[PDB]
DNA sequence: CTGACACGTGCCTGGAGACTAGGGAGTAATCCCCTTGGCGGTTAAAACGCGGGGGACAGCGCGTACGTGCGTTTAAGCGGTGCTAGAGCTTGCTACGACCAATTGAGCGGCCTCGGCACCGGGATTCTCCA
DNA sequence: TGGAGAATCCCGGTGCCGAGGCCGCTCAATTGGTCGTAGCAAGCTCTAGCACCGCTTAAACGCACGTACGCGCTGTCCCCCGCGTTTTAACCGCCAAGGGGATTACTCCCTAGTCTCCAGGCACGTGTCAGA
């Protein structure tokens, strides 16, 4: 009920920036889907970068350093 | 002569084993059927034709019977601890979906203990499953990992399958050096038969202290099957066109001869059946097919499977066939005092016309 | 001159599992540039590591970090376990 | 114009349910999850443009939950 | 004496390679004592991880040799090294026999 | 006489289980001379650098077809089209 | 010129190595111009590279970093 | 007395680029032209970026650089769309 | 430290009157980082390559090559070059 | 209308100016190997033709599921108060890694054998296909 | 199902050339020591991460509804597929030669290292007007 968070409202506000028209209505589950398991990706890697250094926050270039080893580079932190 | 009526002998005893495997096998063929659909871990679980397979090589009791169900494992590593090649114990491998086994585990080590528990827990499910069968489980007791199903028949009888992984990748390092049939069915019959899988039967060292249940010991049944059938360096030799050679049927003899004297003498229940069969396959790759394995001259065949037999005793070594490095009968393993008894035993029986096959 | 490959070592290794097998000479070659691209991958992410925390030593615990975050799932938890497998007996000698 | 599209409580909420299934206590700076909502949402952007296409193709207007595992399967993260 | 720094480890490859190949490529202005044995130890792991697969492979063609067409039916039968090495060409190894069941007849 | 699509089936089961290389070499040495005469002129290549171009340049072929059959099955038809490969290079970074 | 050295069959042999079971007849003339485009890309840099060794000869190896340069690694040619 | 920068004839620092190329763990020497050869080209792609995005918040009539116009000369240039493509920008919609 | 006093000088020259935020200044500096960071990288494989233990203008220059598309090299080069001439000179 | 950028001084910290030692990089000279070019013969593979049948494409119609608007409700966003974890820096010392000698077994190159494997030939099998 | 015609699988003999074993040797790893400074250990400041709470109100939710479009069905006709005959030019062996990559020996000049003098650049604080 967390990732629900993620409203319809949202992922129908994403797809109109991406160019869609019209869309269906079995695709907000897939999208959701899609948004966490990008998510875990990035947290893992920026967890095992926060151990590393031994803190407890997790920073900020942390993510951005998660972020770079996926290969999509993050500019503005 | 002496030698050819043991053999018929031996033959009886094989109707007596069909004795046997009219329940036996009545029983497993639609009791092993249960396994698969289970939806367990020791689901799959089927047996795998070795042993004797109706013949008198199991070496067992008269009324009794042995069977083995392979179970296939992923990724087996083999570890040997303070042993050398005798014992191993069971690790595992980076598995991508998880182990099927990953609650049978010690830590790392894979133990005898809670597979052969598990295992006669469905065992005794399914005996008191089916009814048409007249199948039972009797106790069991905490010296061997026998899961003994005792059968009642008009007259009593009794069964027992042991639980052997299967592991599908390379011989252990252990067996490098062994197996040497080169000379005698060709390195290439060696290099199509160390492709086979090889299985791992639980034993109990009972002689160390650290790990005692989880440990598991190298079984190479399925190769030796192998050889015992299609041996001879002729493809023909016992396959076709007549060409009796004569040496299973020393093998047969030799190994009643242990039998008998285990039976009649009490000590010699530290020596099984099995180190008769290392003495012969290190025998046979000594001397590959010979002039010397003709049906006659068979007392000269005795006369030399006795020599090699007193050889290996007098100097305190014999290699298994395909560990190399590992005295089946050594001081450590066996003290000296039951060996030079048995020495003097074979000595004796060599003389005065072999007194043992009298009373046969 | 003299080339150095790990031929000699990835046949070690290829002896303790599969004793009796070889390798074609040019499977070697793809073992060669396997051995040293992950070398380098592992290398390159501890180096970077090192410098994100303002250190100047590569040690062995940035060696773990590399391994955890390069390696994909399992592989990253079998891995750093015989890495520290050989640096406890290592100092113990 | 540029500004972001999820909600950042409910989103804030998402990450740290996230993060505990890998550390047991844990917390973020305040900048750690604005720039992984903020590459979050560029992601999926993305996935939708290249799944509008995947849905042309097919002589559709309507991507449905088919295309967009297209644009996935031939990216390479499935 | 003269004891080398792989055997106490344990180990195959070479822990006094590794360090100089650590020493001499531009990696850090320092190298720990457990940084070789750490990278050795995961370097054979691996190649020990690859080279059984690869074994078997070739083991149940029914040859005695591995050809890069063996390390290919090993790295993409596999989740974890497919994934390890999924933007990596394995010459001479071809491809993974699959075809849609769309086209099936 | 074969019905079409059967001798289709017949040797991607053949060229799948191979590992040959399935251009001529030849002709590839060639188009690679040709092509590099417009960044260097008079240049020399070693035979085991053609080989390696040819070994690189035919594996992206083989994923880019591995490619287009989705695209072309996605649309509910089996015959691959040009329209299918631009749109398998363009989710790619490609295009 | 060279570039019709890469003939229909062979394609087609491509094509099937990839799972395609029927082909349009504008594939080839497509095909044919997709791997130019991969090869300029390859041979552009290693040929950067070789002029930068101060060279004649393309290498395996400027070929191989090259090509690792594109994101695609190639085992089994050195490196 | 003269920094390296203005006998090179260049905003960014000569200095700190030798300093950042030394201490980063590149190569074991630095010659003396690569700071003035990397400055140059820094120097150069920024200020091709901010002639692009200068002239790019011109048509909106605002008279500052926000991310937002940033990302749309990105995107236009032909050029910088294929430099600084697989990027995401903060703000950037 | 930041190139954000130096990224100021140049936008003083390419832009007199136009100024530039904050945060758009932060991207300024993580761009300029990440080009930096990623010529530098590649001049260390290129004299890693011929086995060289030095990096020179003449690496530099080779990676820029190598990294820079199209006409985007073809400038910086001579932007490059021209420096170090103005360099060498004094 | 306010907070987000612009501009100003103290200063200290990192860059500029020498100087020297030595070792990496530039040059000249030889070696040999490996890239190119030619010759000539099978012969495997590309080119070409053509009949058809299985598939791309267009058309049409129903229906069900997507978009817009409206009344209501849930909870995000701003603020304000307030405390405690823990990020960030500092100061000791100490112990771990760099470096230089001298010794020495491991690993590379060269050499040489023969066993795995690629190829052939003729069953034997096992798909496909019209029916 | 039944079976004719084809591909594909397979197994007992060639024969060649590459995997692997071995040997001399050299150079790179190892042992033993010294030195100096990177990183741990401890202690402390105080930034900023969590936490609750109350009010406003933008935004999620739910329903109605009717129209746009997804999906099956049908037809038909371009255009690829499979097979056959014929052209061609790729593959192979073989030899020659010369261009160029590789190796070695001075040698010099270019970068690292060190000491010191100080101006460029960061931080803290104040003071506006672009524009959310
Ligand atoms: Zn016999």
């Amino acid at each position: 009920d967390n990732i629900q968070g993620i409203t319809k409202p949202a992922i129908r506000r994403l797809a109109r920036r991406g160019g869609v028209k019209r869309i269906s209505g079995l695709i907000y589950e897939e999208t959701r889907g899609v948004l966490k398991v990008f998510l875990e990706n990035v947290i893992r890697d920026a967890v095992t970068y926060t151990e590393h250094a031994k803190r407890k926050t997790v920073t900020a270039m942390d993510v951005v350093y998660a972020l770079k080893r996926q290969g999509r580079t993050l500019y503005g932190f | 002569d002496k030698l050819k009526k043991v053999l018929d002998k031996l033959r009886l005893k094989r109707k007596d084993i069909s004795e046997a495997a009219e329940t036996v096998n009545k029983v497993v063929e639609r009791l092993l059927r249960r396994m698969q659909k289970r939806e367990s871990e020791f689901k799959g679980v089927e047996q795998l034709n070795t042993g004797s397979y109706y013949e008198h090589v199991k070496i067992s009791a008269p009324n009794e019977f042995d069977v083995m169900f392979k179970l296939e494992v992923p990724r087996i590593e083999l570890q040997e601890y303070y042993e050398t090649g005798a014992f191993y114990l069971v690790k595992f491998k980076r598995i991508p979906r998880g182990n099927p086994l990953s609650h049978f585990l010690e830590g790392e080590v894979l133990s005898a203990t809670k597979m052969l528990s598990k295992f006669r827990k469905i065992i005794k499910e399914e005996v008191k499953e089916i009814k048409d069968i007249d199948v039972s489980v009797e106790k069991e007791k905490p010296g061997s990992p026998a899961v003994t199903l005792l059968i009642r028949n008009p007259e009593e009888i009794s069964v027992d399958i042991i639980l052997a992984l299967e592991s599908k990748g390379s011989w252990p390092i252990s067996t490098k050096e062994g197996l040497p049939i080169q000379g005698w069915l060709g390195t290439k019959v060696r290099t199509n038969l160390r492709r086979e899988p090889f299985y791992l039967v639980p034993k109990n060292a009972k002689d160390g202290n650290s790990f005692q249940g989880e440990t598991w010991r190298l079984s190479f049944s399925h190769t030796e099957k192998y050889i015992l059938n299609n041996h001879g360096i002729e493809k023909t030799c016992c396959e076709s066109s007549g060409a009796k050679c004569c040496r299973k049927e020393c093998l047969k003899l030799m190994k009643y001869l242990l039998e008998q004297l285990k039976k009649e003498f009490q000590e010699l229940d530290a020596f099984c059946s099995y180190h008769v069969k290392t003495a012969i396959f290190h025998m046979w790759t000594q001397d590959p097919q010979d002039s010397q394995w003709d049906p006659r001259n068979l007392s000269s065949c005795f006369d030399k499977l006795l020599a090699f037999f007193l050889e290996c005793l007098r100097t305190e070594k014999l290699d298994h066939y395909f560990i190399p490095k590992f005295n089946l009968f050594s001081q450590e393993l066996i003290d000296r005092k039951s060996k030079e008894f048995l020495s003097k035993k074979i000595e004796y029986e060599r003389n005065n016309g072999f007194p043992i096959f009298d009373k046969l | 001159s003299r080339k150095e490959s790990y031929s000699v070592y990835v046949y070690k290794v290829l002896k303790q599992v599969h004793p009796d097998t070889g390798i074609s000479s040019k499977a070697m070659g793809i073992m060669n540039s396997f051995v040293n691209d992950i070398f380098e991958r592992i290398a390159g992410e501890a180096s970077r590591l090192a410098h994100y925390n303002k250190r100047s030593t590569i040690t062995s615990r940035e060696i773990q970090t590399a391994v955890r975050l390069l390696l994909p799932g399992e592989l990253a938890k079998h891995a750093v376990s015989e890495g520290t497998k050989a640096v406890t007996k290592y100092t113990s000698s | 114009s540029t500004e972001l599209l999820i909600r950042k409580l409910p989103f804030q909420r998402l990450v740290r349910e996230i993060a505990q299934d890998f550390k047991t206590d844990l917390r973020f700076q305040s900048a750690a999850i604005g720039a992984l909502q903020e590459a979050s949402e560029a992601y999926l952007v993305g996935l939708f443009e290249d799944t509008n296409l995947c849905a042309i193709h097919a002589k559709r207007v309507t991507i449905m939950p088919k295309d967009i595992q297209l644009a996935r399967r031939i990216r390479g993260e499935r | 004496k003269a004891k080398s720094r792989s055997s106490r480890a344990g180990l195959q490859f070479p822990v006094g390679r590794v360090h100089r190949l650590l020493r001499k490529g531009n990696y850090a202005e320092r190298v720990g004592a457990g940084a070789p044995v750490y990278l050795a130890a995961v370097l054979e792991y691996l190649t020990a991880e690859i080279l059984e697969l690869a074994g078997n492979a070739a083991r149940d063609n029914k040859k005695t040799r591995i050809i890069p067409r063996h390390l290919q039916l090993a790295i993409r039968n596999d989740e974890e090294l497919n994934k390890l090495l999924g933007r990596v060409t394995i010459a001479q190894g071809g491809v993974l026999p699959n075809i849609q069941a769309v086209l099936l007849p």
